[PDB]
RNA sequence: GGUUGCGGCCAUAUCUACCAGAAAGCACCGUUUCCCGUCCGAUCAACUGUAGUUAAGCUGGUAAGAGCCUGACCGAGUAGUGUAGUGGGUGACCAUACGCGAAACUCAGGUGCUGCAAUCU
RNA sequence: GAAGACAUUGUCAGGUGGGGAGUUUGGCUGGGGCGGCACAUCUGUUAAACGAUAACGCAGAUGUCCUAAGGGGGGCUCAUGGAGAACAGAAAUCUCCAGUAGAACAAAAGGGUAAAAGCCCCCUUGAUUUUGAUUUUCAGUGUGAAUACAAACCAUGAAAGUGUGGCCUAUCGAUCCUUUAGUCCCUCGGAAUUUGAGGCUAGAGGUGCCAGAAAAGUUACCACAGGGAUAACUGGCUUGUGGCAGUCAAGCGUUCAUAGCGACAUUGCUUUUUGAUUCUUCGAUGUCGGCUCUUCCUAUCAUACCGAAGCAGAAUUCGGUAA
RNA sequence: GUGAUUUCUGCCCAGUGCUCUGAAUGUCAAAGUGAAGAAAUUCAACCAAGCGCGGGUAAACGGCGGGAGUAACUAUGACU
RNA sequence: GCCCUGAAAAUGGAUGGCGCUCAAGCGUGUUACCUAUACUCUACCGUCAGGGUUGAUAUGAUGCCCUGACGAGUAGGCAGG
RNA sequence: GUCGAAUUUGGGUAUAGGGGCGAAAGACUAAUCGAACCAUCUAGUAGCUGGUUCCUGCCGAAGUUUCCCUCAGGAUAGCAGAAGCUCGUAUCAGUUUUAUGAGGUAAAGCGAAUGAUUAGAGGUUCCGGGGUCGAAAUGACCUUGACCUAUUCUCAAACUUUAAAUAUGUAAGAAGUCCUUGUUACUUAAUUGAACGUGGACAUUUGAAUGAAGAGCUUUUAGUGGGCCAUUUUUGGUAAGCAGAACUGGCGAUGCGGGAUGAACCGAACGUAGAGUUAAGGUGCCGGAAUACACGCUCAUCAGACACCACAAAAGGUGUUAG
RNA sequence: CACGGACCAAGGAGUCUAACGUCUAUGCGAGUGUUUGGGUGUAAAACCCAUACGCGUAAUGAAAGUGAACGUAGGUUGGGGCCUCGCAAGAGGUGCACAAUCGACCGAUCCUGAUGUCUUCGGAUGGAUUUGAGUAAGAGCAUAGCUGUUGGGACCCGAAAG
């Protein structure tokens, strides 16, 4: 007994059933795949800003 | 009706033997076309009878296992009557004339207790094989293989250009001048090595010094059998003659 | 294919740590050895009755072995493995290659 | 069989052009990519190395990674019933600055310029931008000017 | 404005045929001891700006030239095409309504533009 | 009387053993078989200008080859055409001019490339170690292939730089089991030594039905659950083919296209053929022919009345109304 | 197995089977023997029947085709 | 353009039937009229959302009350009876 | 048919289930035999067929993806419900515009590259490729030929300079712009850059249009995984109520008015009622409603009557009407 | 023109348990769980209780083993509510829950190897694009209910066989 196979009928008005949105692309991106010799530096850079605003102003 | 010829070698050596002897003994004379195939090809017969005295000539010169089967068309009513159109499924034993073969254990055994690492000699209507290093033959029905098959060593694609530098006979003979420990070198190390072989083949009369033979060479080829794998690696040689070139 | 019995690869045995010179063979499978844990296990159950427990490939489809080599370290003799592609024809050392020949 | 390679249907996509053969010209490299820029997407036939799949051929993305020789794009691609957050590092020649975005980017200034300048006047700052209105009535001039008489013309073969 | 070094955009810059070029710069050109490289100091190496030349390169011009690049009530609102009808037609296919809308061709014009540093009647 | 430590009996071991037992005998599919691989993959096309997109649709390839055909640098220009040089011609070697790739790049096709990605030289092993991120098929899991980095160590070049295999797109594989390499570290649990064995880490030995069972037939003596998801018979759709009718009229009818035969082209009808299909029925529509009996159709063999002829008569031949 | 009588029963022993007063070391289990070892073990020699070689056997299972030609009006073929 | 020839199927039959001929046919234009569980207005039941209301005078504050919107449904889910 | 024998038959006795008995049929063995009967193991297993018991209220699907000895079946994502949670102008949207990308189909072109088809004659080491026989190679025989050796047309899913329409990606600001100088092991010849920040300045037109029965996140589970039809674009096929795909709407799951009748077509989607106006279709009569008005055409000894739709052609006519 | 149904009454089909997942209700809360057993009784009820045990309060590695504060238990960006001025609009402070993010510490893997030392034992200190079902002022246990899963005869009826 022979089949259908394949077809795309109804698979486009399924997705618009719950409506086709973004990720939502938050704040502060994971820094995931950035260059390693970038994200070594970029943690002294915050630590040591952080020093500068809690020793100097308060 | 159909008659399928196959063979399952990308190198069909038989195969080709067979086209030109259809022409010689005038068989394909009741054909109405000729199709072909991946495989092989496809001869198309009119009359239920004439496929059959094909076969009948194929089981004389090549070595064949066949079958039949059949799909209805018509089923008329008013007399009991066929319309049935026929095929017959030919398979030819997938071996060539000039491999290398390693054989089963138990089926070497019974062809008067040959060693498994033999040539193929003279490909018939049955199946003959040649041990090339004592020269000694069996034969090999279709009934037999086929009742467990197995496939080649190696094809004719690996065959490597040798040089002999002379013939030593031992005078044992049985029609092929049997034993001559051939002292061959390598087509492509001879010119700048100092590399020798040193191998009994049943190319015995018909070699001389200074010759181009082929041969298989062993001694740097990763098969991936299990039977070649299943043998006693120190008794295999390093070098198996086939045959001598121009 | 064709390689050199000699290559010069990185080395790492605790005190070389860099490119020395090692030497090149071709890998062996070795003994089955029995006493081993699977074998000892397989001749305790096919003993008895019930025959073959165990089941037995039949349906082999390859043609080539994948090509290993054991790079052995002149120094230290720290013996490393490396792995090549499928090749019908293996052999190393001799045939080195000339391009313009008659 | 069916063939589901990783260059499939790419026949006339990653075709070089007419008469523009041969290496890339030197202000492809030389062009400056910070982290957060509009870039646009067009491969190069010529540069195999560091090339995109054919999907993003087209597509406009975000810079978020620099590297010596590539920058790293994130992609927004729709499977099903979502979008989902791909990301890339293609080669510097296949990529390319968007104006749309470098547009903007000039527009900006001239509306800090308007607020600026009209402070200093004081009223009606009017920096939002309006669709093409309904134009307003006005009087044509027949001086000089007759209106000329149409008429539909008969039928003629000429073949 | 002319050269040269380094480019940017890559034929409005190329191709074919003839002509002109002060000044300086380029370029041809002279030699083979040394570093160096070839069958051959021809190519590249080094040596002198010396014996000499604008003949070539190079730059500029001319051509109802070939090519190339812009345009246009040119072709043409034509070919195709998105929506609509209980529209026509046995059909093939064709008209209408609201819309977007080319290509070849034809003619007219064009024949490199410029950034940095130095030097020139 | 015979026989005698051999026979016989007991346990293990090898050979024989359908006499008997147990089970198996792939998948897709214009029914099922045979074939084929459309079952794992790659290029062009089908595909309807992003991506995606099917058929047993078409034109094809892969289960390899390479210590260079890998890596780096330098030098150089090809296929072909024209004109010249003893033997020398269609083709040897040598020279110049023209030459946008008409050549070559391991292989299928499609891209790509000219002071190179092609040809010829010089040196080398980056085809290496450690593990993560990312792309493609995608469930955003695997497997294969690929991109960009980081930390090491090197190759090459004067240097900028380039190199984690082949110019890019295919060239390949889990669990258990065996095996080697690594730290030569952990454990053998009453406490030690030494062999042996078991572990962590990273490879190989393979499942082509390719996300991976260990497997020959037959049934016309047949059995059960089912299926009109599927065949053999009627019905329905379709008409290539068949029957049949127009139009056009080549050759013919001794000299005359159409009195009359009429092939080939072209437009249609019919369901009295043969195919195609799978719509109805497999908890059954009794599936050939003959005998018997009624009625309907007209595309008329006879009969009735007419028309045309190459119809004198006779005999025919062609056409109309008409069942 | 064949199926009264009369009359006959041709050719092939190689393929598969069966069988023997035949050849001897190719194959080769457990027990035994030897060497190595601290020992479990590893290794090697020796090695029964069968198989393998050799012979027999068709009123055992069965098989019984291809390529030429070579004439006497017009042709199959005795032969090779 | 309309009509006619071309144009032949088997139970008796189908512009749906009778029937129609300056149509009750075909082409076309203008009005009038008929009617759907559709649209507008109102009443009532029900669900959902937003609200008001413990000075007290409640005997259901899971009560009483105000305003608005919507209501098809096999397989399936929940809720009140 | 046979009827004096291999005859018929009574009683006794023997052989019992993978067994017996058989002048052989797979026959007979208590109406049971290609393996009897009785009880238990047993309520054997089933991806297969049938059934599945009260009412109302709200929400409301699927026949598709990947993998499987998988295709009558499951997992898995999808759609669906329920319980809700953090918050309540959030910035989202099957849409348009401004700006800016990408593509190679329709159409164009062949006097711009590339370009088939049907056929196919010779030239004996300018090759042999695929065979075959050889005490060899100076070696034979068969075959596809190696070779097109002379010109001759064709256009194009797998040919291309230019290139639409529809569909498609991104941007239109507060997570922004601007001054100013802090941080570091990165980077620079260099306090140069990079990245993240302090302090200051820019708010109601805060950076196009329109809309927003709130926006956002989470847990958990049912059913489904046989589809089918229509306009348009298409592939195989003579064509099909045939097979296989594309975007979208439907039927399945759905009544109601119209097409006499019809799962899909045309209107239009439903709580129970009263009134009004209409859609699609209709107004001689059945039949609710004008045998209305206006301009023409047609007479048929098979007239013609309304989409999807139940049909009709080439070729003819001094039948009539306009040209 | 598919299958079951001549008619009537009665019977007749998602049940129970073991072990569980989400969710809800109640007790208690760094704890929780009386009921195997003892004490008692108006006697299979009710009431009262020791000591252990279970899950939880610490993970990680194959293992030998080792074992969670540089700090207001960290920095940033939002964040309901609250506090202060203001007539309001808003302005500033503080921000739990929570979401995104850079660090911190513990274990494994890889490296650095200090004072020391039976000279090979010991592992201080500091790292690393690695890795964990971790820590960062605990949230669990016990009972009951709907729904879902698996094993059970498992919704009910049904084979050809063994």
């Amino acid at each position: 007994a022979k089949s259908k196979n394949h077809t795309a009928h109804n698979q486009t008005r399924k997705a618009h059933r719950n409506g086709i949105k973004k990720p939502k692309t938050y704040k502060y991106p994971s820094l995931k795949g950035v260059d390693p010799k970038f994200r070594r530096n970029h943690k002294h850079a915050l630590h040591g800003t952080a020093k500068a605003l809690a020793a100097a102003k308060k | 009706a159909t008659v399928q010829i196959r063979q399952k070698v990308p190198h069909k050596r038989t195969f080709l033997f067979l086209e030109q002897l259809i022409l010689k003994h005038n068989a394909h004379v009741d054909t109405i076309s000729i199709s072909e195939a991946k495989d092989g090809l496809d001869f198309f017969y009119a009359q239920k009878n004439h496929a059959v005295k094909m076969i009948d000539f194929l089981n004389a010169v090549v070595p064949i296992k066949h079958k039949k089967s059949e799909e209805l068309i018509s089923q008329d009513t008013h007399t009991g009557a066929s319309t049935y159109k026929f095929s017959y499924s030919v398979e030819i034993v997938p071996i060539c004339k000039d491999d290398l073969v390693v054989l089963p254990k138990k089926l070497a055994k019974s062809m008067g207790n040959i060693s498994q690492f033999v040539l193929c000699s003279k490909i018939s209507n049955t199946v003959q094989f040649m041990d090339p290093t004592t020269l000694q033959t069996a034969d090999l029905s279709p009934s037999v293989y086929w009742r467990a098959p197995f496939n080649a060593l190696a094809d004719v694609t690996q065959l490597v250009e040798f040089i002999v530098l002379d013939v030593d006979s031992t005078g044992i003979s049985r029609g092929n001048r049997v034993l001559a420990d051939i002292t061959v070198a390598r087509t492509s190390d001879l010119g700048v090595n100092d590399q020798v072989y040193y191998v009994r083949s049943h190319l015995g009369g018909i070699c001389h010094a200074g010759d181009s033979v082929m041969g298989y060479f062993i001694a740097n080829s990763n098969y991936n059998s299990d039977l070649f794998d299943g043998l006693n690696i120190d008794y295999v040689p390093d070098v198996v003659l086939v045959k001598k070139l121009y | 294919v064709n390689v050199p019995k000699t290559r010069k690869t990185y080395c790492k045995g605790k005190t070389c740590r860099k490119h020395t010179q090692h030497k090149v063979t071709q890998y062996k499978a070795g003994k089955a050895s029995l006493f081993a844990q699977g074998k000892r296990r397989y001749d305790r159950k096919q003993s008895g009755f019930g025959g073959q427990t165990k089941p037995v490939f039949h349906k082999k489809a390859k043609t080539t072995k994948k090509v290993v080599l054991r790079l052995e370290c002149v120094k230290c003799k720290t013996r490393a493995q490396l792995t090549l592609k499928r090749c019908k024809h293996f052999e190393l050392g001799g045939e080195k290659k000339q391009k313009g020949q008659a | 069989g069916k063939s589901h390679g990783y260059r499939s249907r790419t026949r006339y996509m990653f075709q070089r052009d007419f008469r523009k053969h041969g290496a890339v010209h030197l202000s492809t490299y030389l062009k400056v990519y910070k982290v957060g820029d509009i870039v646009d997407i067009k491969a190069n036939g010529s540069i195999q190395k560091g090339m995109p799949h054919k999907f993003y051929q087209g597509k406009t993305g975000v810079v978020y990674n620099v590297t010596k020789s590539s920058v790293g794009v994130i992609i927004n691609k729709m499977v099903g019933n979502r979008y989902l957050e791909k990301r890339l590092n293609l080669r510097v020649e296949h990529i390319k600055h968007s104006k749309c975005r470098q547009e903007f980017l000039e527009r900006v200034k001239a509306n800090a310029a308007k607020r600026a300048e009209a402070k200093a006047q004081g009223v009606a700052v009017q920096l939002k931008r309006q669709p093409a209105q309904p134009r307003e009535s006005r009087i044509v001039s027949t001086e000089g000017n007759v209106p000329q008489t149409l008429a539909p013309v008969p039928y003629e073969t000429f073949i």
